[PDB]
């Protein structure tokens, strides 16, 4: 094996949660993603993109109601062109050994469709209208976010905060499943 | 319908206050138990 250098082996081993046999076979899946574009040999740590188009392709990602917010908060431009880096730190929130906590953390983020670092109302609808996957329309996602969204308003104001929410997917964890992707 | 599926289930497992009920499921019992508990539980609530 000659795509790593044993000392990047060892910090993929510390940094994630994968071993160093996993992110070979990481490094593969992406490689086939697009040949052209990745280096077989990543000894020099190369810098190269593939785009969010060919990785939501992926059988893991393509069913997911929030695939491309997902890979979008993966990358630095929110365009989900991610380089081998990204690609390994998104399956490594993804995978099962992840704890909650951090699955909870990027959920926040794609979660708040408005950007204001709350969940409220709307960003909810919208959430639960994704991970209901056409089994609810619109107005029994709105019967489903009046009740929720006042019952785990703890503090009193309207929206959810961060502290909120991960009291909330601790009492309804199925708000976590699209972050549960093995690979 | 679907949301209202939804609903009483999603509001059974937010409510501070029956909390008891919400979390037979995390206990490692058999079903059995579990179902005596809720049973018992939602009685006195
Ligand atoms: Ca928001
Ligand atoms: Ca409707
Ligand atoms: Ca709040």
């Amino acid at each position: 094996q000659t795509i790593f250098t044993e000392e990047q082996l060892d910090n993929y081993q510390d940094c994630t949660f994968f071993n160093k046999k996993d992110i070979l076979k990481l490094h593969a899946r992406f490689y086939e993603l697009a040949p052209n574009l990745v280096p077989m040999d990543y000894r020099k740590s190369p810098i190269v993109h593939v785009p969010m188009s060919l990785i939501i392709q992926m059988p893991e990602l393509r069913e997911n109601p929030f695939k491309e917010r997902i890979v979008e908060a993966f990358s630095e431009d929110g365009e989900g062109n991610l380089t081998f880096n990204d690609f390994v730190d998104m399956f490594s929130v993804l995978c099962e050994s992840a704890p909650r906590e951090l699955k909870a953390n990027y959920a926040f983020k794609i979660y708040d469709f408005n950007t204001d670092n709350f969940i409220c109302k709307e960003d909810l609808e919208m959430t639960l209208a994704r991970l209901t996957k056409s089994e609810l329309n619109e107005d029994e996602v709105v019967l489903v976010c009046d009740k929720v969204i006042e019952e785990a308003d703890l503090d009193g104001d309207g929206k959810l905060g961060f502290a909120d929410f991960e009291d909330m997917i601790a009492k309804a964890p199925d708000f976590l499943s699209t972050f549960h992707i093995r690979i | 319908g679907p949301g209202s599926e939804e609903l009483e289930r999603l509001k059974a497992l937010l409510d501070e206050n029956r909390q008891m009920i919400a979390t037979v499921k995390c206990k490692p019992w058999k079903m059995e138990k579990k179902i005596e508990v809720l049973k018992e539980a939602k009685k006195f609530v």
